[PDB]
């Protein structure tokens, strides 16, 4: 509903090109503090840490990235870096105190999106790939190591996004998206593919994430809510409830929406949706529909969202564009004191213990003129 | 060159231009006024929505601008108490020939009812020539006879000020000679980029201070009755003068001039001590230009504060220590306080309560659009409540 | 009639006379108190003259200017101390004297300085000037201290302040010794520059100096503030247009102030050099840090304009039917990735000679691109790379080969907005890679049953990697004394069954295969 003009940013100089699945942030180097990963065509994996324009580091791996990733895949409490290029290869990276990669095998090619989680519930976390032909597969670590293949699901509409959230029965589950604003249920890396539909052309991109906070401390386990975004510019938030989804809200927008990420910029423990275009006008929604719509005066090629480590050592939200300029902009200073906007007047009401401090005071505050004269005194003529 | 704490300002909203504007482009209203240089008009404003408030920003249209016409510069004010009504002053160039022909509408809708409606005074124009290129729109209240007239004043290419009177016999406001009110604002060199005519309130004297192109900064301690000067000091700084103001610290005042190749400077104790008690501003100048400047109260002290706008996108925010907390040494000076930062360089500023709860926004125009700057809510919120409760307390000790 | 206070002076005094007289002659005022008619009164002036010169230089400037060696040094260059009564008061206004009266020793001249910025800006330069004509002088700066009343002079803060200062420089090497002077022993010869600066006031004092190189360095001089002042149109249209006022303070509103003004030489190296200005800033020392960013301002609009014309020259000029290496790597820059596809390369036993196989496979597959609406690109004169332009947009392809793989990539450029995109997507659909390897591979395999690769081997890989079988091929294969051998043996024949679908048979040790894009009951019946 308001729009806002963040300044500080950090420009990092980036030369390539991605697809825009191919940029995340999180921690290599085990510190519990985030760096930023990006992956490029020409065989090259970029790492940056704190500020510095250049990158931390690279990683050279054999031809056409096509999905990057950090997670604990193998398992062993650790953190580690996945990649995986266009012809089905998978390279590990250990990032923890040039660089050629400590795991290579062979896998389906064709690759187009990554996933890392635990989708059954066994306690150990697999890996989920989606590709460019409506196939979707999973896959596990097994000691030895190596990738074990595991169920693999056919689909009609294309897949552009894998995400797991909980289920109506607390349980992980796997959920992929399907043009026509729709998506498809997977079932169990032990009919077989479940589909649910939210009218607009039948052959219309749609991105999916799932997994949304709602509270603090609440990050160890817990979900419910995810969000739908199409090419021609809507967007939703449901819950997944008990039978079929709830539709917590839906907005129609004017432009080319092509990404989906959830942030904390207000810093109370709920995630806010976080939405890109083409044409750069970003847009964050809270739980509520209170619409912040920032307009960074470029074209994007990719956008993403998350805690990331800028400054002083500290991680910060933060949202990073990738502009057609070789140029890539992280925004660290995104913290909203709040979402809507309010004055004085009516924040102080909320408050109990004024009218109390008032009525004491004798001036009822029934007057408006009365109470921002009392205020302006207060606050301009102390004495 | 360190600030002293957090910048408390947190923004609000933020309306984007399609074209710049200019710094005679802000002007007052509680609304604001923006004019852009291809003759838009914006009038910026709040909404309340049960418990929330909503920007706009809504477009004017004014009536005998021409489509190929630029606007230069604007300003406004409200008739003398004795009488009502809202005038609006508009000075554009229409590009016919090489040079233009400047032009000045003065709208003021003499309708009874419709003073201060803005939709009707849009289009109650009245056209005039100039034979001068108009520099800045500015007003001041003379005391005639027995009753307060408030007049308009603009500089020109040609180095003098010319005063445009109303009739008020004829409902018209007409050029007349400006040495008969205003003698200290005669016989100048260069053209007037500031002016300000500060009054003494219950007194019928003034302090008039003006900068020029030139760098020359004079300022008059003039009597109204007598129309004398009662006295006149004047000094001849470097760069154009983009800002003077005159006001108190605490007789015992002060000015500021905020030039656009030294740091801001304020002389001390005008009536004893004339121009020459110079206190700097410390480290004011590492920030490209000075363009506006402002002096109000932000830390609700109490006690004003120094606000320098700068073209290489900062805020600067100057304090006080005066000898209240004598520290003879370093007692009675100026430290930077906080300082915030923008994307674009930053035209001009305003001190006004646009929200409507007794706290003062600050609003900002730069070059991409007007952006809003409230208090930190919450740091306000608890201050407002410590000082109330403080405040019953003691009261409740002493009455009693 | 001559004072009694030059009693000693008798040889000084002739040494300033000759050397004075010979001007119009050819071949404080106690102490100095055929047309003949005015004759008496031109040969008293080269005496006053003379005595005048030889009080400068005899007693009033063989000064001083400012571990014993050390502080021996200091003083004498005026580095450390304070500066001489003689250059406080009395030498210039003695010097300045020297021109009532008849003299050709003293010289003098004035400048402007709009503001007084630039001093800092003109007194290296006059370092530098000085020490082209005349390395001998060394420039020294002599401020007034702040709030002292006389001869303070400490070797611009607190501003609105009429700042002193005493710019000098004399020949120290050449001291024990008083073409470049004018004059010599006619006697203490030595000359000096003295440029006292009150505000915004120059003034020089030239003395001694070469007529000539003199005069030219006063020009010099005077050029030089001249082109300083010129270098007020920061003051004129970009200090003054950062407030948005592009009208009131226009160019010309000087030599150098004149309607053909080199704008890029005067926001450059401040110097007399030995897009509307007007509304340059417009919707996008202090002169060298001003004008610099207008510099950068007024480049990134020409190297961005430099872009946008090749963006649109290549539009119109492919809308209608060997662009350079560097374009195609702008266009792919410009451009954003939309789809991919990649497929397998059998024939090689390394994914399980072949070069030209796959040489033969990319042609076959451009042929079967142009067909449906995509015109090569070709390369520039110092990897095939496809265009189809569009009104909504241009859409490009590439094709290479990478390991074992066949990749085609498509890029998009938007310049409504679903009339791109949808014929962005179609073409997608249209690749049909695997068909297109589906049948390429099936009729390959039909060129060695028409005449050392195990092809039992091969057809096994090729129905495991495909056991299904696209739908938009349109070539089949079928598994379970007129033979062929084939070198283990296999038995391979061919008939032109047309029920029209070329096909064929081959068995080895008893299993059998039978061989038979577009946008089987014959293989089962061939039994």
């Amino acid at each position: 509903m308001r729009s806002v003009s963040y300044v500080q940013r950090v420009a990092l100089e980036f030369s390539g090109s991605l697809f825009p699945h191919a940029i995340c942030l999180g921690d290599v180097d085990n510190d519990t503090l985030n760096e930023l990963v990006v992956g490029d065509t020409s065989g090259k994996v970029s790492v940056y840490k704190n500020d510095d324009s250049r990158p931390w580091l690279t990683c050279s791996c054999q031809g056409m990235l096509t999905c990057v990733g950090v997670g604990d895949v193998c398992n062993k409490g650790k953190n580690l870096l996945v990649a995986v290029s266009a012809e089905g290869w998978f390279h590990l990276f250990d990032l923890t105190p040039e660089q050629r990669p400590v795991f290579k095998q062979h896998i389906p090619a064709n690759t187009k999106v990554m996933l890392i989680s635990d989708i059954d519930g066994d306690g150990c976390r697999e890996l989920v790939v989606g590709y460019t032909d409506r196939v979707v597969r999973a896959f596990r670590w097994e000691e030895l190591g190596q990738l074990v293949s595991l169920k693999k699901w056919m689909l009609e509409g294309q897949v552009d996004s894998l995400s797991v959230t909980l289920g109506p029965l607390g349980l992980p589950e796997l959920m992929v998206s399907q043009p026509g604003c729709a998506y498809a249920i997977l079932l169990c890396t032990w009919r077989d593919v479940v589909l649910h539909q939210t009218i607009h052309n039948k052959n219309v991109s749609t991105h999916l994430i799932g997994n949304i906070k709602q509270g603090h401390g609440t990050e160890s386990s817990g979900s419910g809510l995810f969000a739908l975004c199409t090419l021609d510019g809507t967007l939703k938030l449901m819950e997944e409830m008990e039978e079929a989804d709830k539709l917590l809200w839906s907005v129609q927008v004017d432009h080319q929406l092509f990404a989906l990420e959830k942030l904390d910029v207000t810093g109370n423990g709920h995630e806010e949706v976080v939405a890109c275009a083409w044409d750069g006008q970003t847009y964050i929604i809270d739980h509520n529909r209170t619409v912040v719509r920032f307009q960074v005066d470029e074209n994007i090629r990719a956008f993403c969202a998350g805690l990331y480590a800028c400054k002083e050592g500290r991680n910060s939200p933060c949202l990073v564009y990738v502009t057609f300029n070789q140029k890539i902009y992280v925004y660290w200073e995104v913290q909203l004191e709040r979402m809507e906007s309010t004055n004085l007047v009516k924040l102080l009401e909320t408050k109990p213990e004024y009218h109390s401090l008032l009525q004491e005071l004798g001036v009822d505050p029934d007057d408006l003129p009365v109470t921002r004269a009392l205020l302006h005194q207060t606050l301009y003529h102390p004495d | 060159a360190v600030a002293a704490g957090p910048c408390p300002l947190r923004e609000d909203s933020f309306t984007r231009f399609s074209s710049q504007s200019n710094v005679y482009g802000l002007a007052g209203g509680g609304e604001l006024l923006a004019a852009t240089l291809k003759g838009k008009v914006l009038g910026f404003r709040y909404q309340d929505l049960r418990q929330k408030i909503r920007p706009v920003a809504k477009e004017l249209q004014f009536n005998y601008i021409p489509v190929d016409a630029e606007i230069v510069s604007i300003d406004t004010f409200n008739k003398s108490p004795p009488k009502r009504g809202l005038v609006v002053g508009i000075t554009f160039i229409k590009d016919s020939g090489d040079k233009g022909s400047p032009f000045l509408n003065i709208y003021c809708d003499y309708e009874p009812g419709s003073e201060y409606n803005l939709d009707s005074i849009a289009q109650s124009c009245l056209n005039l020539e100039l034979q001068f290129t108009p520099f800045q729109l500015c007003h001041a209240e003379v005391q005639v006879g027995d009753q307060l007239e408030t007049v308009f004043l603009l500089s020109g290419n040609d180095p003098a000020i010319h005063l445009y009177k109303e009739n008020e016999g004829l409902h018209q406001f007409e050029e007349q000679p400006v040495e008969n009110l205003f003698p200290e604002l005669t016989n100048l060199t260069s053209s007037v980029l500031w002016l300000d005519v500060h009054n003494f309130p219950g007194t019928s004297r003034r302090l008039s201070a003006l900068g020029c192109q030139s760098g020359y900064v004079r300022v008059a301690h003039v009597d109204q009755r007598s129309r004398e000067v009662l006295q006149m000091w004047s000094v001849l700084q470097d760069g154009p003068i983009s800002r003077v103001i005159v006001f108190s610290l605490s007789d015992e005042y002060s000015v500021l001039v905020a030039s656009m190749l030294e740091p801001a400077v304020v002389y001390r104790d005008l009536l004893n001590r004339g121009l020459e008690d110079q206190l700097l501003l410390p480290g004011s100048d590492q920030f490209d230009s000075v363009l506006c400047s402002l002096v109000t109260d932000v830390d609700l002290d109490g006690r004003p504060e120094v606000l320098v706008a700068t073209y290489g996108q900062e805020l600067l925010c100057y304090k006080y220590r005066g000898p209240e907390s004598g520290l003879p040494e370093a007692q009675h000076g100026f430290h930077l306080l906080w300082q915030r930062s923008f994307s674009s360089p930053l035209l001009a500023m305003a001190h006004v309560d646009l929200t409507g709860d007794g706290l003062q926004e600050l609003a900002v125009v730069s070059l991409k659009g007007v952006h809003i700057l409230q208090h930190s809510l919450i740091q306000a919120s608890e201050l407002v409540l410590t000082r109330l409760r403080h405040q019953v307390e003691q009261r409740r000790r002493r009455l009693q | 009639a001559l004072p009694t206070s030059c009693r000693p002076w008798l040889p000084a005094l002739a040494w300033y006379l000759r050397q004075n007289l010979l001007i119009f002659l050819h071949s404080f005022e106690q102490l100095t108190q055929i047309s003949i008619v005015q004759l008496e009164e031109k040969l008293r002036g080269a005496a006053r003259q003379a005595l005048a010169d030889a009080i400068i230089e005899l007693q009033l400037l063989p000064a001083s200017l400012c571990r014993q060696k050390r502080r021996t040094t200091q003083l004498e260059e005026g580095e450390v101390g304070t500066l001489h009564p003689v250059f406080a008061r009395v030498a210039q206004r003695w010097m300045e004297f020297m021109v009532q009266i008849g003299c050709a020793s003293v010289s003098r001249s004035s400048a402007h300085m709009v503001s007084r910025f630039l001093l800092p800006s003109i007194l290296s330069e006059f370092t530098a000037l000085v020490t082209s004509m005349a390395g001998d002088t060394s420039v020294r700066i002599f401020e007034q201290h702040l709030g002292s009343e006389p001869e303070i002079f400490g070797p611009s803060p607190r501003p609105a302040a009429e700042r002193h200062l005493l710019l000098l420089g004399r020949n120290f090497l050449q001291w024990r010794r008083p073409a470049m002077q004018r004059f010599e022993p006619g006697a203490p010869r030595q000359r000096l520059l003295l440029l006292e600066v009150v505000d915004k006031k120059l003034q020089l004092l030239t003395y001694n100096w070469a007529p000539d190189l003199g005069a030219a360095l006063g020009r010099a001089l005077v050029r030089l503030v001249q082109w300083q002042n010129a270098r007020a149109h920061l003051i004129f249209c970009l200090l003054s247009q950062k407030l948005g006022l592009f009208h009131h303070y226009g160019q010309l509103d000087n030599p150098f102030l004149l309607p053909t003004m080199e704008v890029e030489t005067l926001i450059r190296s401040a110097s007399p050099p030995l897009f509307p200005f007007d509304e340059a800033l417009r919707d996008i020392d202090p002169v060298t840090y001003h004008g610099q960013q207008f510099l950068e301002i007024k480049m990134a609009e020409r190297r961005e304009l430099e872009r946008q014309m090749k963006m649109e020259n290549l539009f119109v000029t492919w809308q209608q039917r060997p662009i350079s290496a560097g374009e195609l790597e702008t266009l792919k820059q410009s451009s954003r990735l939309v789809h991919y596809c990649a497929t397998a390369m059998l024939f090689d036993p390394a994914a399980w000679w072949l070069k030209e196989l796959s040489l033969a496979f990319l042609q076959q597959y451009v042929q079967y691109l142009q067909s449906i609406g995509f015109v090569l690109v070709p390369l520039r004169p110092p990897t095939y790379h496809l265009q189809r332009a569009l009104p909504g947009g241009i859409i490009l392809m590439e094709l290479a080969f990478q390991g074992c793989y066949f990749c085609v990539k498509q890029f998009a450029l938007e310049c409504l907005s679903m009339l791109f995109t949808e014929e962005c997507d179609k073409v997608r659909d249209l690749m049909h890679v695997h068909s297109f390897s589906y049948d390429f591979h099936l009729r390959l395999v039909h060129q060695h049953v028409l005449g050392g690769y195990h092809l039992t081997t091969f057809l096994r890989h090729f129905l495991a990697h495909h056991p299904d079988g696209p739908h938009f091929g349109r070539n089949h294969i079928y598994q379970g004394y007129h033979m062929k051998p084939l070198r283990e043996y296999a038995l391979v024949s061919a008939w032109h069954s047309s029920g029209d679908f070329d096909v064929s048979l081959l068995v080895c040790h008893l299993q059998f295969f039978v061989v038979l894009p577009r946008l089987f009951p014959p293989l089962a019946a061939e039994v």
